[PDB]
């Protein structure tokens, strides 16, 4: 993958705009509320019998925090994102057997809360460089058979 | 489906929206342009795929229009949005996959301008909307 | 949503399979398991994976035993699984990707056993069942 | 990807088996029946505006056919699939536009009509090798972001 300027920027700019913690835990909480069939990978995880026990469970804030952790990783590796996530991507997909349309649905729940909180900033040309980068993401997470 | 408090919460969103559902629309068609150009084959007859070019600004309300239409068939969505599926699956043969796309962009937008409206349970009868949309404009397909 | 030549298609080679389905199903789930090994984990709670053996061979009943159920209610399948979803897509939170994994192989099984039933046209009516069966199955999800 | 001396063997053999001519229009007049909206990335083919217009279209049997050489040229090089594809992947995702699900829905078609072709000598062993291979082919048809 080759960055523009912009892309490189609108990405680090986005991070540097986000609390972790407060929006690693809100997007993983969307996805195991919007699409349920993904709490299966998280059996012991806590209690996740309905909405407002996926918000206050603490294990699912503490990996939501994981997670974003994880994508500030590729956001500090952005010429090396294959490499860089070659063990998440063995063990996401050779261990937990994540369907590979999950990395899209918890993406799309990443964006609508980011999307949330920038409003008017989070534009055409910003989702732009963002899709692009959970795209590289997503792709380097997914199986690999090359 | 569609339970009872999806379709209130639905039609309680498309109230809130009215004032600015053209320009939603508009808005959301030149995020599908921008961020998804894998889309931008559907709609290159057209003069102009600018975010805010007057193609963009008339075919977002048209889009509007036609959800408008599925909101007041909301009880039957597969019956009520037939033409549109016929337009869309047959005549236009759209891939499927845009369907999910255009969705995206719009709760994107919707989403941008309307934060305290996304609420997890809230964000889950959108979607659920938005997919049985897809679903209903999928039936001509074959 | 089918038509009334799916239905009859559908219906068609059910009673042409109908002395094997018990096997059918046994190898139809063992092709599942060795190709999409994605699947185990819902499975691995038997003490034996490997096509061949009992749990393969009677739980491929009873898929097939789900499937001729589906057949019997096959106008309409959101009413008549409504319990196999809610254990399927409820209870097990099965992802929606496996119906579309399981269905594939059933389809491969019965191709090379029925191959003159292949036909492009009678294909696309089993899909659009198969299809259907999962959409049902999916109910319970949300 | 580690090939096992059973999957080389066995890719080898089924491809040995088919007829490009006949298996290649065959694979694509199903996609575009089983799967109709297909069709529009073809739109200069011809009339594909029924099943019997698709099926005796020689169009589509010139490029079913060309389909089954382009495999060919991963049959051949098994290990380097990735490399030999490069132009392909730029063909079908930066050129055409090929939402990646349909790669998946044209290999389920190839699959079925190897299946009932071959018949019993189609097991599921068989099918897990032909399964990868499809796998990996349609990673490197799809975009290359790495
Ligand atoms: C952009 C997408 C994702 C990123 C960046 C990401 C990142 C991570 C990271 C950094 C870990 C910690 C791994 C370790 O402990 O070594 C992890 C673990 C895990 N992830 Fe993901 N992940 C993503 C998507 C998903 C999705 C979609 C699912 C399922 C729906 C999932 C399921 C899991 C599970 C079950 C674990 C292990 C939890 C445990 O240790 O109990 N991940 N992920
Ligand atoms: C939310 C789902 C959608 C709805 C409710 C919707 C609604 C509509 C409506 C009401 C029209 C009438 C305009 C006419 O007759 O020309 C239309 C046209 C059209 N739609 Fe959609 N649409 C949807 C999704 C999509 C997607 C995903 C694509 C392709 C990426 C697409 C491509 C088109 C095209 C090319 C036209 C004709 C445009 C023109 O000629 O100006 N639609 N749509
Ligand atoms: C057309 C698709 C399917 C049909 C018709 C079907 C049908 C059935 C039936 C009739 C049962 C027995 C229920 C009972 O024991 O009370 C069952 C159980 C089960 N299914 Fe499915 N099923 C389908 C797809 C799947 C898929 C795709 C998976 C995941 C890979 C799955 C996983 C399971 C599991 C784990 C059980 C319980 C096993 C047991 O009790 O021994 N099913 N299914
Ligand atoms: C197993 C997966 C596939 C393989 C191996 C394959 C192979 C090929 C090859 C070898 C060519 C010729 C490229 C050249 O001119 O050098 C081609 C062209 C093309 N392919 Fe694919 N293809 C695959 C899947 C698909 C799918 C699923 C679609 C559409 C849904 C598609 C659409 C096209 C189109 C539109 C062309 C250009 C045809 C024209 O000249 O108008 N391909 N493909």
């Amino acid at each position: 993958v080759v960055w523009t300027d912009f892309e490189r920027a609108t990405i680090a700019d986005i991070f540097s705009k986000l609390d972790y913690e407060a929006v690693g835990g809100a997007t993983l909480a969307r996805c195991l509320i919007v699409y349920p069939w993904t709490q299966r990978y998280f059996g012991n995880f806590g209690n996740l019998y309905n909405a407002a026990a996926i918000m206050g469970n603490p294990m699912i804030a503490k990996h939501g925090t994981t997670i974003l952790h994880g994508l500030d990783r590729a956001v500090k590796n952005m010429d090396n994102i294959k490499a860089t996530y070659a063990e998440l991507s063995v063990l996401h997909s050779e261990k937990l057997h994540v369907d590979p349309d999950n990395f899209k649905l918890l993406s799309d729940c990443l964006t609508i809360v980011v999307a949330a909180q920038l409003g008017k900033a989070f534009s055409g040309e910003v989702q732009a460089a963002f899709q692009k980068f959970l795209s590289v993401v997503v792709s380097a997470l997914g199986k690999q058979y090359h | 489906s569609l339970s009872s408090k999806d379709k209130d919460a639905v039609k309680a969103l498309w109230g809130k929206i009215a004032d600015k559902a053209e320009e939603i629309g508009a808005d959301a068609l030149g995020r599908m342009l921008a961020v998804y150009p894998q889309t931008k084959t559907y709609f290159s007859h057209w003069k102009d795929l600018s975010p805010g070019s007057a193609p963009v600004n008339k075919h977002g309300k048209t889009i509007m229009g036609g959800l408008v239409d599925a909101v007041a068939s909301i009880d039957d969505l597969n019956a009520g949005l037939l033409a549109l599926s016929e337009l869309h699956a047959f005549t236009l043969r759209v891939d499927p996959a845009n369907f999910k796309i255009l969705s995206h962009c719009i709760l994107v937008q919707l989403a941008v301008k309307f934060p305290k409206d996304f609420t997890p349970e809230v964000h889950l009868s959108y979607d659920k909307f938005f997919s049985a949309v897809a679903r209903a404009l999928a039936e001509k397909y074959r």
